[PDB]
């Protein structure tokens, strides 16, 4: 009847896994996130088996953003605010990945971003 | 006249450490600014846990940052954020409030503020009953926290709806803003971040609009350097975008600015040259303010 | 003769006006910083001799940057520096591949950084 | 036998403080590994400012520091980069220096470092003439060094040419490498990043070349998990591309991890894991994919 007090789901073991597979090595993607990205670059390849594999990547991009919001939520925030500017930045270039995916089947960065993308 | 002119610290992310928060009072008294509005968005005892009281080594950090406040001549508005799980009939939650604050209280604060800003707009079923609309529960709980307090000479509320697209239908006919203006009590100031969340420009018809419907001049909680919605930007530019001819249409301007607290000087140290430029109502420019930031900046690296 | 003291120059209120320009607002970069976008879009879509001058002074305000961060790197108050290294830290690098990239002319940013790079 | 293994605190940026530095030690050796390399590049008294005494309260903390090392049985190694600035032939300079290294000693640390990475390759008048090459230079110094302390256990060289992609004209024929190689004094361990200064893969093969041109196995301070270089990357992942192979043809392997300091329990845990799969071995054992599974399930402690 009242409203249920705050509570948060802990970090499963899972989250880390994508967690590490996001922020991998500095030559290789971890195999989650390699992923991730060959089915971004696939839905944006067409636009009309698609509206079944952009659900399931839909799902991803809630993954990353829910890995965030149990990373923040947890007791040691000593862990999280050490690394908070990366696991932000990639939860929030998932959620605009995300509503651009919904956008396609349904029809910022900084100056130093705006020159890194003007090179090969 | 009363205008709250200074910094909000009300951003999510890693919070200031009392050591900044002194220095910022040191800067705010500098330039002639005198209000310090505390509400860290992940101080866990001011918005989840809003109920915990205050630890024993925590009550001391707090009454020694009131104190500082008193000492560099800056008002500390102490805000808490209950909107998530409270529970706004049963008055056992309203009881819990009234304990938190009392706390407060002690440390040697005078201005409080209550917060429903980024909440869920839906009521329980058990509110549902005792509250005709949302805004009727807030304004409720809110009234009582104010009267409970003796009437608070400064008491801010800020409302769900903060900003234009934020109003359903919109602004002039806003049924949760209607509520506001007429039940919430005149004592009471209400937040306003302008026509969006980062507000481009604050149009004087946008605050005449508003002021319409709410009944009074809002406080502005400015977020033009707020930088907690990609971390990947840092915002060294000057306060623009806002008319000096609002300053005697407005009862103030609290900005949110940087999460990196040594990155604030030029928005503050701005917002003071805008609001002393016209107190009494081009006599402000970005361009020319942003130098006289810039000159004074380049003297603590030395 | 020996070798020379190391000596660190101060920051100038021309580092600081930069650096006000590189990171400026949410909704718009600092004259400085739309200036040294244009210029870079210019010599990149030409392939006369004003090319020379353009491509020259360029150089010269890249070099800024990166003089900005040394010697903001270099003063004694470190505080202000680390609050906000992350930010200059990377303008001076893009800013420095930038450099050599105009130079050639003549003659990163990890996962998220990749899925910003595909978006419209 | 003797096997360096642990952390180089050597990057770029805002160092790490005395809590993380004792946190560092406490993990280091849960992990059963043994070796601290302090080198923040940032640090004014370490390479920029190197002259210079640390105060009342810098000894103090240093002190701290160097017993918390002795207290969780981690070696502590204090390096130091004079090269910037220096006038090797000036002695002066080499008293100053002693001097500086003293006041460590008297902080309880007995293992040092000298750095001379990152610094232009030319040597002033004064030095130009005396010695004939920077190479000559260094090694005269740090062996002057070396036996000042007297002749410690562990004791730490860095070259200029400190990894492949750095040695002119290439590795095997490189003067500064050969001089360093020969007159170097034996008891001194070389430090080197592999082919690259952030290497993909350190071949067996490629530290073969470079232990003969300086005539004895390198201790290596490997970048795999830097993140200095790009702030706008982190890495998570686990220790990959270094054979077990390389553990019986090498005298140790410090980790340049990311700036971050909570970020690197992954790359801490899975170097003390690979280390440890052929501590003993003479002259597959492990797997990085589940050295991670190991790694992450001890972090998720960590978080609750
Ligand atoms: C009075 C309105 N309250 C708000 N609370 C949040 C703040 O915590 C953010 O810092 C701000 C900038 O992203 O945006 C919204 S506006
Ligand atoms: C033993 C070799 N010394 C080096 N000094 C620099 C370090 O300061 C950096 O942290 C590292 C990663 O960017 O790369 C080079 S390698």
């Amino acid at each position: 009847m009242e409203k249920p007090l705050y509570t948060a789901e802990p970090v499963t073991l899972e989250d880390l896994q994508l967690l590490a597979d996001l922020f991998y090595l500095p030559y290789e993607h971890g195999p989650k996130g390699a992923q991730m990205l060959r089915e971004f670059q696939w839905l944006r390849a067409n636009s009309s088996e698609w509206r079944s594999r952009a659900a399931k990547f839909e799902e991803m991009c809630g993954l990353v953003m829910g890995m965030f919001t149990r990373l923040s939520n947890c007791a040691n925030r000593t862990i999280l605010y050490d690394m908070y500017s990366y696991v932000w930045d990639i939860k929030s270039i998932m959620s605009m990945v995300k509503s651009f995916v919904q956008w396609l089947g349904c029809r910022r960065g900084g100056l130093a971003g705006e020159f890194q993308r003007l090179l090969p | 006249r009363r205008f709250l002119c200074g910094v909000v610290e009300g951003f999510y992310g890693r919070p200031w450490v009392m050591e900044q928060r002194k220095e910022l009072f040191r800067r705010l008294q500098k330039w002639e600014l005198n209000t310090y509005l505390y509400a860290p968005k992940d101080d866990y005892k001011h918005r989840m846990f809003w109920r915990e009281m205050y630890s024993v080594e925590e009550a001391e950090q707090l009454m020694t940052l009131i104190s500082a406040a008193r000492e560099y001549e800056i008002e500390f508005i102490y805000a808490i954020s209950p909107g998530l799980d409270i529970t706004f009939s049963n008055p056992k939650e309203v009881s819990t409030l009234k304990r938190k604050l009392d706390q407060v209280s002690q440390f040697g604060c005078r201005s409080f503020a209550l917060l429903f800003d980024d909440i869920d707009h839906n009521m329980c079923a058990a509110d549902k009953e005792v509250f005709s609309s949302f805004a009727h529960a807030q304004v409720s709980i809110t009234n009582e926290i104010y009267q409970y307090l003796g009437e608070p000479e400064t008491f801010l509320f800020c409302p769900t709806e903060y900003c234009g697209t934020f109003c359903y239908p919109n602004v002039s006919q806003s049924p949760y803003l209607r509520t506001v203006g007429e039940k919430l009590l005149p004592g009471i100031e209400v937040l306003w971040t302008g026509p969006k969340v980062v507000s481009k420009e604050i149009p004087v018809e946008s605050i005449e609009e508003v002021s319409k419907i709410i009944k009074r001049a809002p406080v502005i909680w400015d977020n033009i350097h707020a930088n907690d919605y990609d971390q990947k930007r840092l915002f060294l530019g000057p306060y623009k975008g806002r008319s000096t001819e609002l300053i005697p249409r407005l009862k103030g301007v609290l900005t949110n600015p940087n999460c990196e607290f040594e990155a604030n000087y030029v928005a503050i140290h701005t917002l003071a040259t805008w609001y002393k430029s016209n107190m009494n109502g081009v006599l402000y420019s970005p361009q020319m303010a942003l130098k006289l930031a810039l000159t004074e900046w380049l003297q603590e690296f030395g």
